């Protein structure tokens, strides 16, 4: 899986590799493990104009999903 | 450049015999009966003195006198009587008694006792892990009626290497044994081999030898000359070593960059592109064949073989046997015993895993330190420091344990069994001590 | 006296003497037997 704690998205990549032997032909994709760390911290700069603020508080049907 | 594999050689001079000046009533024994070779020595001494396979023989002669007990290492010296050799060891236990007490017979006559109604020396003894009640039985009977022997003890040869490796006594580790039959994997808290909770697995070195030996015959069917028990030991020695990941090796195993460096050619003694076939990377390697020359009939390729071998240790599976391997048995064990929740370690747990100790005599293959650390801190939480040792010859360190337990201690007296004691209570007995076999209930 | 006493047997003999102490202390439980230290089958595929 792949959880970002500070926005709350959950992303599903797929089974392991390890469980790719439980059946001869499955439906699922099999995925290596993630070979860093489980925990990463990255600093970054986000740039917005005023004009994405306006169009994103005067949706006139409503929000969207992800 | 081919390499040839032949017999190893016979020993020329034959072993020696102690002075029997020099020789202690008083001093201890220790007798280490192992599957593979048996490891014998006084207490006062630290490195073997008698070091020889358990395996003798009987000859027969032209003029007929019946002269004949060789034991060991006087079968290293010609082919004749080193290939009708027999072991006393039937699988994991002995069945055979006869040759046992020639065995040791010949070990204490070259130890240059001299003895008088029995051997007055104490006997240290190294036994299996849940031994069965006759092996046990009639140990107690073959020693305590043929040698009359004041004191004797029972124990375990991984745990013995644990109390050499560390000699407080009451340290907190865990140890896994590979031996000549079996793979053993005992945690140890506060000193005491925790039984009720080791585990055991059925693989060993003469399993892996008998792999290889079916294996390099069913993949070579119209070889001319059949190879011997021997050359296939030496190499499964020289030439097998432990993949750092199993997966991606098999993976690009007989890939062209890969195949000109780790594959190995051996030699039997004697007097449409091939390049895009893999059956014939996998029998003959990066190397073209013709089957008219009489030198590469004799010949036989180790591509893939060099760590499939050794990784069965690891995966039980493809040996035939439905266990598990010892990671898992090692993560069940560090994880969901001794008071530890997944994800939560306690301090018997981490002092454990700070002190990770592997023995045994199959241990001499490249690897297995590198893989072991890198799967436990694998199945780990992050942060753990994880410490293992290992020695420089494993197969030294349970005998060097039983003689630190003599020499080493005066508390060796707690632990030995007096022939008043055996008479009034029996052959069902067991010693609750802190380094061998426990009772088979509670 | 001793019979050839073959190791298939002995395993056949332990665990009927184990079965029969069993049977006769029901009408015990084991803590370390042959046949508790081997090796439960693996849970991964």
């Amino acid at each position: 899986i792949y959880i970002e704690a500070n926005t709350g998205a959950v992303k599903r990549v797929g089974r392991s590799d390890a469980y790719a032997t439980e059946f001869d032909l499955e439906t699922e994709e099999y995925v290596p493990l993630p070979k860093g760390e489980v925990h990463k911290k990255k600093e970054i700069v986000q740039d917005v104009t005023l004009h994405d603020l306006d169009v994103a508080n005067a949706r006139p049907q409503g929000g969207q999903d992800v | 450049k081919a390499v040839v594999i032949d017999d190893p050689p016979l020993r020329q001079t034959p072993e020696p015999f102690d002075e029997q000046s020099a020789y202690n009533p008083q001093s201890p024994i220790a007798i280490d009966f192992g599957s593979s070779k048996l490891r014998a020595g006084f207490v006062n001494h630290a490195t073997p003195t008698h070091i020889f396979p358990n395996a003798l023989t009987k000859f027969r002669d032209r003029k007929l006198n019946k002269n004949f007990t060789f034991v060991g290492n006087d079968t290293l010296l010609d082919q004749a009587v080193r290939s009708q050799s027999r072991s006393p060891f039937d699988g994991p236990f002995v069945t055979n008694w006869n040759l046992t007490e020639e065995i040791l017979d010949y070990t204490f006559h070259h130890l240059g006792v001299v003895p008088d109604n029995g051997i007055p020396n104490p006997i240290l003894l190294t036994e299996r892990l849940a031994t069965v009640q006759s092996q046990r039985t009639n140990w107690y009977q073959i020693l305590f009626e043929t040698y009359n022997v004041p004191g004797v003890t029972f124990g375990i040869d991984s745990l013995f290497s644990f109390y050499n490796y560390n000699p407080s006594g009451n340290k907190t580790g865990l140890v896994i044994s590979c031996g000549h039959e079996d793979t053993n994997v005992i945690p140890v808290v506060d000193g005491a081999g925790i039984l009720t909770d080791a585990k055991r697995i059925n693989w060993g070195g003469h399993q892996a030898v008998d792999y290889l030996n079916d294996l390099m015959a069913l993949k070579y069917p119209y070889f001319p000359t059949k190879m011997s028990y021997l050359q296939y030991e030496t190499m499964y020695k020289d030439y097998c070593y432990v993949s750092r990941n199993y997966d991606e090796d098999i993976e690009k195993i007989l890939t062209l960059e890969n195949l000109d460096t780790n594959d190995v050619v051996v030699e039997a003694p004697f007097t449409y592109d091939w390049r895009n076939s893999i059956l014939h990377l996998f029998l003959r390697g990066p190397r073209p064949h013709d089957s008219e020359n009489i030198h590469e009939q004799h010949q036989m390729h180790l591509n893939v073989e060099r760590i499939r071998v050794p990784e069965v240790i690891f995966q039980p599976t493809m040996g035939g046997q439905d266990q598990a391997g010892i990671c898992e048995l090692s993560e069940t064990i560090l994880l969901k015993k001794f008071g530890s929740q997944p994800g939560k370690l306690s301090q018997t747990s981490i002092d454990m895993v700070n002190n990770v100790l592997i023995t045994g005599g199959n241990a001499k293959v490249p690897g297995l330190k590198e893989r072991i650390v890198k799967e436990f801190t694998g199945f780990l939480p992050t942060g753990t420091n994880i410490t293992v040792n290992m020695s420089s010859d494993p197969s030294l360190d349970a005998w060097k344990g039983m003689a630190a337990l003599a020499r080493n201690e005066e508390q060796y007296r707690k632990t030995v069994i007096s022939k008043k004691e055996y008479e009034e209570y029996g052959p069902e007995y067991i010693k609750e001590h802190k380094l061998g076999n426990t009772k088979y209930f509670e | 006296t001793r019979r050839h006493k073959s190791a298939r047997q002995l395993i056949s003999d332990e665990n009927k003497r184990i079965n029969a102490l069993l049977t006769k202390a029901n009408k015990l439980v084991p803590k370390a037997t042959y046949f508790s230290v081997e090796a439960p089958p693996s849970i991964r595929p």
